[PDB]
């Protein structure tokens, strides 16, 4: 078995910026990795394509995944509305870590965040499930449009996404 | 603060 690789093509106010590819740790968190993989291909009839990064805080992370309410409060998993915290084997060790946003224990939906720094205070509370494989330079460019309160100065969207391998 | 929540974003 090989971990799946998924990609997002990012755009800033409709202008293509670049591609970021992620490796998902299906060998350690199969259920969480599968949810993200299926949401990236759009194979269940809904997903990340066309959604945006609604909250970006420089030096911390870029958060996205709300394809429903499109305002930071929505999204859902391929298993229904929410699912359990699979495990917390992996930690928020540095830039590039892919982890799930939530509203407390066992409330995983579709929202996720890409860490741009080590965030150890999130360990044991947020399920880490992948890492940026290529295109970390695109994530750094994205960070430039965020702010301390999270609001972005330009609309950052996932113009296209899918599975590479 | 620096949290990543869905619904009630805290300081």
């Amino acid at each position: 078995m090989v971990n799946p690789t998924v990609f997002f093509d990012i755009a800033v106010d409709g202008e293509p910026l670049g591609r970021v590819s992620f490796e998902l740790f299906a060998d350690k968190v199969p259920k969480t990795a599968e949810n993200f993989r299926a949401l990236s291909t759009g194979e269940k009839g809904f997903g990340y394509k066309g959604s945006c990064f609604h909250r970006i805080i420089p030096g911390f992370m870029c958060q996205g995944g709300d394809f429903t309410r499109h305002n930071g409060t929505g999204g859902k998993s391929i298993y229904g509305e929410k699912f359990e915290d699979e495990n917390f084997i992996l930690k928020h060790t540095g830039p590039g870590i892919l982890s799930m946003a939530n509203a407390g224990p066992n409330t995983n939906g579709s929202q996720f965040f890409i860490c741009t720094a080590k965030t150890e205070w999130l360990d044991g509370k947020h399920v880490v499930f992948g890492k940026v494989k290529e295109g970390m330079n695109i994530v750094e460019a994205m960070e430039r449009f965020g702010s301390r309160n999270g609001k972005t100065s330009k609309k950052i969207t996932i113009a296209d996404c899918g599975q590479l391998e | 603060x620096l949290l990543v929540t869905v619904g009630l974003v805290l300081a």
